[PDB]
């Protein structure tokens, strides 16, 4: 593919206290060469990063989700998973995926220190309700 | 009955070096001297032979290996090298008789946003043997904790993308490579010459 | 598979102004030999064709969606995507997939002028609300 | 994959009289060696078995769903499908997947008769409403 | 120990021609007469060999290629043919010594709704070599804009389904095909006659 | 120069027997006696050759096939056996000159919840040929209804997992197997001894 696209799947309506695994499929290159982060924008609120992972597979998390969310890498499927546990109603947002390439002279640098990404997905909405 | 070299040099895309492409060229009458007329090849080294001494002596096998690598790795396409390419992607024997052609493919293989479609193997538990090809994608154990198919810390996916951009420097620009192997084995003759 | 089946995925509850990519995966043959169309059934109303693509990959669209919806073909996965942007509440419907084979002597021919299809999917529901 | 993992997808918000196909993806072993069951948990109620299939590919169903649901095997993709038809509002639940291994001296044994599985999925929610 | 020709001709499923199946027949004594006695074969043409000398002749290798095509393409399974099949799916050398057997399989391979499970390659940038097999699925450039892996206008997926229905006419009905290649090399013979 | 046989014996994971792995030794000097010193091998059977005249005899080819099976199936890795392994996964010829080394790998290949990652072929329409490898996954017709790619009753997926648990009995415990075939064919020689 001439360009890197990112497609998010798994968005659903779920119940408070539920769980859900979102996925971020990629085409055009090996996702194992990109740092990947997850963002959310709830209705009426601004986009916020929630989690990210770098090419050495170290994760970082926001405090609103730390302990509940797990970012994980499945590069045989060229995707990044976001396992969301203990969903509360305030997790209702559109969850977007984003990536940027890490060239060889920078493979040890970490993440959510790159809150700027070159490639975005359109998002899959998660709704938490009774 | 013509020898189709046009397909090997005029192609729209090349293979990734980790899954490099090998093509046998058999049953063909060839003209080799009219290929060197292209003085636009940035690299042209032939081993066990001189670049204009093979019009009367024939060899049974002719293989066209081809792939893309970046500028700084082209030095590794030689008998007896080291580095990701030489050891984990494409290795030539020490007694290798053949030629190594390379040319810069920046206007073809890069795009303004980066072209991340060509891949290479970064990690491997041992060096390849000559002309071995490894297409497997198992998690690479980089630590003392066993990886168990799962990716994580010290548990890396072995393949990476090259990031090819037109503004990159030469060491980081795409180079198309073709290796021609003339093996000294016995079988009915296939390849002629000028 | 003895017969051609078509399954649609990607339905979700989404927000007005959101976007969503439905997919139509097929088994039983190469989807690249079928003309593929998308239909919607809003609650209580009849099916309407919204979009279609033929074997030479030319798309046609309903007036209600032209410019918002894009149908596109990824037959290496034997699927057809329907990219839906700028979703308004009146797009809340069940979105169905449908196909018919195009034999060799008819490879140059258009679509949604042949709304007659042999093969249908069960539909994947899209709900757009605040 | 060190352990058998089970992932469920396909959950959505759907309409009464709708249809839906859930899938149970597996990693860690050949799912064609496991007995697989589907369960549901309606809001506030206890888990109830819904369907099962054994290594000889024979299905059993609870009567509350018998005739509407079909359990089916696609082990070339290492998954088990649950086709759900004629959905009424009381089918709103979290639908979970579960599996256990059948060793050689027991391949001729049936299912939802032990109703005990070692391996669980997290579940995908299905909501049926107008 | 017997040469298993029944297993190659009595199989429930056949390969698609683009991914045609090859079976080596080696280290076995063969029974040829109880196959040629079957006058229910729609086609039985043999090249470089006589059809009733095969009980005296020993061969080192015997290869059984098999696939399904539609009726009027059966013309192309011969040395020196043209068409989608001959050029893009299954090509025989001009020096081919062997037999090409075909028979109409409408009652097996057709279905009332259509049987779209058999495939063929419609497009290719160059003709195959004899006995080459191409199973790749790259987007085919039919225009001047490069396809870039994406499908669209003049950018086609190369494989199609044959549409096999019982009411089709003969030129459009499925024909199972088996090609026997009798190789003679300088090496011990493996497949002899009775 | 020297052949590090460790590469065949030391691996972290092994192949499934149905997709057994083959590793060729291209040209190497080997030491054989300091490996037989490991009397911790549960099995060490040699065919067509004397078992302790292994440093004096030279051979043209050296192949190291290796895979995992369960303890009660190790009886089947031998010339002229029957059983699902011998007939549907890995078959040795009757004139096999070579050695069969096996050892119990419970501490390596088992996990407390079970290790379901190794696979084997349960069903096949016919027995393999010697050293054939079958990796296809077509639905097996075990009844009179034709399966048509669909799984159901009498229509089974051919591959199963072994359930390796640390508490299993020995007949159900994992055994790593390495088979050495010493071919005497006409081609340059590869592996000698001290």
């Amino acid at each position: 593919g001439p360009q890197v696209q990112l497609v998010e799947s798994g968005g659903n309506l779920v119940q408070p206290g539920g769980s859900l695994r979102l996925s971020c499929a990629a085409s055009g290159g090996t996702l194992a060469s990109f740092a990947v982060g997850w963002f959310r924008q709830a209705p009426g609120k601004e986009r916020e990063g929630v989690s990210c992972i770098d090419v050495i597979n170290r994760a970082n998390y926001a405090d609103s989700v730390k302990g509940r969310f797990t970012i994980s890498r499945d590069s045989a499927k060229n995707t990044v998973y976001l396992q969301m546990n203990s969903l509360e109603p305030e997790d209702t947002a559109v969850y977007s995926c984003a990536a940027h390439f890490v060239p060889p002279g920078s493979r040890l640098r970490g993440c959510l220190v790159n809150e700027l990404y070159n490639y975005w997905g359109q998002g899959t909405q998660v709704t938490v309700s009774s | 009955n013509l020898c189709p070299f046009g397909e090997v040099f005029n192609a729209t895309r090349f293979a990734s070096v980790y899954a490099w492409n090998r093509k046998r060229i058999s049953n063909c009458v060839a003209d080799y001297s009219v290929l060197y007329n292209s003085a636009s090849f940035s690299t042209f080294k032939c081993y066990g032979v001189s670049p204009t001494k093979l019009n009367d002596l024939c060899f049974t096998n002719v293989y066209a290996d081809s792939f893309v690598i970046r500028g700084d790795e082209v030095r590794q396409i030689a008998p007896g090298q080291t580095g990701k390419i030489a050891d984990y992607n494409y290795k030539l024997p020490d007694d290798f008789t053949g030629c190594v052609i390379a040319w810069n493919s920046n206007n073809l293989d890069s795009k303004v946003g980066g072209n991340y479609n060509y891949r290479y193997r970064l990690f491997r538990k041992s060096n390849l043997k000559p002309f071995e090809r490894d297409i497997s994608t198992e998690i690479y154990q980089a630590g003392s904790k066993p990886c168990n198919g799962v990716e994580g810390f010290n548990c890396y996916f072995p393949l990476q993308s090259y990031g090819f951009q037109p503004t990159n420097g030469v060491g980081y620009q795409p180079y198309r490579v073709v290796v021609l192997s003339f093996e000294l084995l016995h079988a009915p003759a296939t390849v002629c010459g000028p």
